[PDB]
C-alpha cells in the first residue's frame, strides 16, 4: 500500500494541546531534539516497511 | 553522529570481537550517497 | 512492550527504572510525573521487586506517560557481560583523532568512552 | 517603677519581628503546595495532608512568639 | 509619666517590621499561583480554593501584628 | 515634652523598614507575572486579573505601614 | 531643645533602610524581564508594558520612604 | 533592681527574633518535601522521615531560642 | 554636641540602604549573563534593558548616599 | 555594676539572632537532600553521609552562638 | 559624644558591605553557571563579570568611604 | 570605667549576628554539593576537594567573627 | 569614658558586614560545584573564575575586619 505519515517539527511539538501534561524541563533545546530524532526514527520505520 | 545521529556515534564508537557477528558489523557499514539537484541538472556526488 | 532498540526491542511490568537523563540521573516509579527527557550516553537498569539488571546505552529519549507507562528508546546496548582492551585500543585511536568537523566527532568519542571505563 | 513598664512595651514590640518568619513561612509551604499540584495528580491526599501539617508546625512559631509579646503586655 | 508614653511610640514603630514578613508572604503565594496556572488547567476550582486560603493564613500574621502596634496606641 | 517628640521621630523612621517587605513583595508578583507570560497564552486573561489582585494585597502592607509612620 | 534635633537625624538615617527593599525590588522585576525575553516571543509587546509598570509600583516604595527621611 | 528587670524584658523580646529562622526553616524543608513527592512515590518512608528528622533539627533552633527568652522571663 | 553626635550615627545608619542597591545590580547582571547563555541578542534587545535596569537600581544608591552625605 | 548586669541581659538576647542563620541553614541542607533523592538512587550511601556532615557543620554555628549567650549568663 | 557617636557611626556603616559582598557572589555565580552552558568564557560573558562586579563594588567603595570619613 | 564594661557586653552580643552569614553560608555549599552529586559523575575527587575548600573559606568568616566577640569578652 | 565605650560597640557593629562576605563565598562555591556537575572544565575556566570570585568577595571581609580592628 502506498502510504503517508506526518513528521512534526519543534514549534508543532511545543504548541501541541497536551504538551502541558508533560513536565519536560524547558532545560535547553528539548523539543528540537525530539524532532531531530523523530525525523530519523520515523524515516527508519518507513524504510524498513518500504523495503519489506 | 548528529543528535539525530548522536547516539549512532555513541553507538558506533560504542560499536567498536563479540556481538559483531553479522548484526552489528553491518549496522556499521552504510553504503548511501547523496546528490543535490539544481535548475533538472545535479550538483555533485559524495558519500552520505 | 516499552523499551526499544531499532534492531532489538527489549522490555515489557516494572517496579523501578533508573535512567541517565538530560540533567543527571533519575528514577521513575510506581506512579511518577509524566516527563520527556533526552537520554545521555550512560547506564540504565530495570527492576521487578528486588531484581538487578543494568544495561549501557548510546542515548535517546525517555517518556513517562500520563497512563503511567514509561517508554525508553535508545540505539545500541547485559552489563560487563557485554563490554577492557576492546575499549582500551579504541580509546587510543579515539584521543588521536581529536587533534585533527572530522575531529569534532572524536570529541563525542572521548566523553562516551571515558564514561564506559567506569563500569 | 516606670522603667519596668517602659521596657515592657518596647519588649512587646520587639517580639513582633519573629512573625516575619512565620508569615513568610506559611507562604513558602502553600506556594510549593500549589506548584506541586500544577504537576499533580494527588490533590487531596498525599500533598494536601502535609501542607496543613507544615502550616501547623510553622504557625507554632507564631503562637510561641505572640505569647512572649502578650506575656509582656499582661 | 514621660517614659511610658515615649517607649509606647517606639514600641508601636518596632511592631511594624513584622509586616515585612506578611508583605513578602502574600507575594510568594500569588507568584506561585500565577506560575502554576501558566502550566494549567485547574485554576478556578482545585487551586483557587488554596491560593487565597494561603493568603488568609499569611495575612493572619499581619492582623496579629498590626494589633500589637495599635494596642500600643 | 521633649522625649515624647524625640522618640516619635525615631519611631517614625523605624516604621519605614516595613516598606522593605512591600517593596520586594510587589517585585516578586510582577516577576512571576512576566515569567508566566513568557509561557502564554492567557496574558490580559486569568494571570493579569490576579497579578493586580496580588499587588493590591501586597501594597496593603505598605498602606498599613506608612499609616503608623504618618500617625507618629 | 537639643534632643528633638538629635533624634531627628538618627530618625532620618533609620528611614534609609527601607530603600534596601526598593533597591532589590527593581532588580527582581528587571532580571525576570530579561530572562523572559531570553525566550520571547517579543520585548516590544506585553512584557515591557508591565516591566516598568512593575518598576513604578516598586519605586513607589522608595518615594514614600525618601519622603519620611526628607520630612525629618 | 529596676534596670535589671527592665533590660530583662527587652532581652526577652530580643530573643524572639531567632524564631524568624526556625519559622522559615520548617517551611523550606516541607516545601521541598512536597515538591520532591510531586515526582513520587516515597511518601511514607524515605522522604517523610528525612523531613520530620529535618523538622526536628530545625525546631531544635526554636526550643533553644524560646528557652533563652523564657529564662529571661522567669 | 548631641546634634553633631546623632548626625554621625545617622550618617552610618544611612549606609545600610546600599545593601539593597549592591545586591540589586548583581541580580540584573546575573540574569543578563544567564539569558545570553541562551542568546542571540547581546548587541541590541537585551543589553539596553540591563543598563536601564542598572540605572533604576543604582538610583536607590544615589538617593541613599545623598541622605548620608546630607548628614 | 548595675549596668554590667543590665547590658549582660541585652547582650544575651542579642546573641540569639545568630540562630536565625543556623535555623535556616539546617533547612536548606535537608531540603536539597530530599530533592536530590526525589531523583535517586543515592538514598543510602553518597548523600545522607553529607546530609548530616552538612548539618553538623551548620549547627556548629548554633553551638558557638548559644555559647556566647550562655556565657553572658 | 561627638567622638563616641563617630565610632558607632563608623561601625553601623559596615553593614552596607553585606550588600556588596553578596552582590559580587551573585554575578560571579551566574557567570560560572552561564559558562557551564558554554562556549563563551573568552569573550562575551566573563568580560562583563568585571562590568557587573565594578558596578556592584561601587556600592562598597561609596560605603567604605562613609565609614572612613567618620574615622578621620 | 564602668560603661566600658557595659558596652563591651553589648559589643560582644552584636558580634554574634555575623554568624548568621556563615551559618547560612555552609548550608549553601553543602546543599549544592548534594544536588550536584544527585547528578554525578563527580562524587569523590573534582567536586568534594572544592566542597570542604568552600566550607573552610566560609567558616573563616565565623572564626574572624567569633574572634571579635571573644576579643570583647 | 564614652570614646572607649562606643569604640567597643562600634567594633561589634562592624562584624555584621561579615554576614555578607560569609554568604558571598558560599554562593560562588555553590555555583562552582553545580556548574561542574555538568563539566568538562574542572581545571581551567571553572576555577580561574571561581577563586577570582572568592577573592573579590573576601575583599569585602578584609575591608570590613579592618574597620573593626581599627576601632579595637
Amino acid at each position: 500500500e502506498p502510504s503517508e505519515k506526518p513528521i512534526f517539527n519543534a514549534k508543532t511539538i511545543e504548541q501541541s494541546p497536551s504538551f502541558g501534561k508533560f513536565e519536560i524541563d524547558t532545560d535547553a533545546n528539548v523539543p528540537r531534539d525530539l524532532f531531530e530524532y523523530t525525523l530519523a526514527n520515523q524515516m527508519l520505520t518507513a524504510m524498513a516497511q518500504g523495503y519489506a | 553522529m548528529s543528535y539525530a545521529a548522536y547516539l549512532n556515534v555513541a553507538a558506533q564508537a560504542i560499536r567498536s570481537t563479540e556481538l559483531q557477528t553479522a548484526s552489528v558489523t553491518n549496522r556499521s557499514q552504510t553504503d548511501a550517497f547523496y546528490t543535490q539537484y539544481k535548475n533538472a541538472s545535479e550538483p555533485t556526488p559524495m558519500t552520505k | 512492550l516499552q523499551f526499544a532498540l531499532p534492531h532489538e526491542t527489549l522490555y515489557s511490568e516494572v517496579t523501578q527504572v533508573n535512567l541517565p537523563a538530560k540533567s543527571g540521573r533519575i528514577g521513575v516509579l510506581a506512579n511518577h510525573v509524566p516527563t520527556v527527557e533526552q537520554l545521555l550516553p550512560g547506564v540504565v537498569e530495570v527492576m521487578e521487586g528486588s531484581n538487578s539488571k543494568k544495561f549501557f546505552i548510546s542515548g535517546g529519549f525517555a517518556t513517562v506517560q500520563p497512563d503511567s507507562q514509561l517508554c525508553v528508546t535508545a540505539i545500541e546496548a547485559p552489563l560487563e557481560s557485554f563490554s577492557e582492551n576492546i575499549k582500551n585500543l579504541l580509546a587510543e585511536a579515539k584521543k588521536n583523532v581529536s587533534s585533527s568537523r572530522e575531529a569534532a566527532e572524536a570529541a563525542i568519542q572521548v566523553e562516551v568512552l571515558e564514561n564506559l571505563q567506569s563500569v | 517603677m516606670q522603667l519596668v513598664l517602659a521596657a515592657k512595651y518596647i519588649g512587646a514590640g520587639i517580639s513582633t519581628i519573629g512573625l516575619l518568619g512565620a508569615g513568610i513561612g506559611i507562604a513558602i509551604v502553600f506556594a510549593a503546595l500549589i506548584n506541586g499540584v500544577s504537576r499533580n495528580p494527588s490533590i487531596k491526599d498525599t500533598v494536601f495532608p502535609m501542607a496543613i501539617l507544615g502550616f501547623a508546625l510553622s504557625e507554632a512559631t507564631g503562637l510561641f512568639c505572640l505569647m512572649v509579646s502578650f506575656l509582656l503586655l499582661f
